[PDB]
């Protein structure tokens, strides 16, 4: 009962930081595919606030 | 009977504290500030 809470954080710092990473990648990615952009560019006025 | 206690660096007026506190700089603050602005002036001027 002591060693199970910690292993209890580990499982939802865990479960936290990978839905989190992959819910924003997939966003971002479903953002900036089709406009088709490039870095560096006037395009990308929207990423001037993405990135 | 002196020295009952052995310094510990203490001797330190609150007052030279005060000055040292505010002797300190941060202008790396505004270097990280200038880098900012500098990447979002690029990025504008980037596009012309």
């Amino acid at each position: 009962y002591t060693v199970i809470v910690l292993c209890g954080v580990a499982l939802a710092i865990l479960v936290g930081t990978a839905s989190s990473a992959a819910c924003i990648a997939k966003a971002r990615r479903d953002c900036l595919t089709p406009y088709a952009l490039a870095p560096n560019a006037t395009v990308p006025t929207a990423l001037a606030v993405l990135c | 009977p002196h020295k009952v206690d052995q310094e510990f660096q203490a001797a330190v007026s609150k007052t030279s504290w005060n000055w040292l506190l505010a002797l300190f700089g941060g202008a790396s603050s505004l270097i990280v500030v200038g880098l900012i602005v500098l990447v979002c002036s690029s990025m504008l001027i980037n596009t012309r």
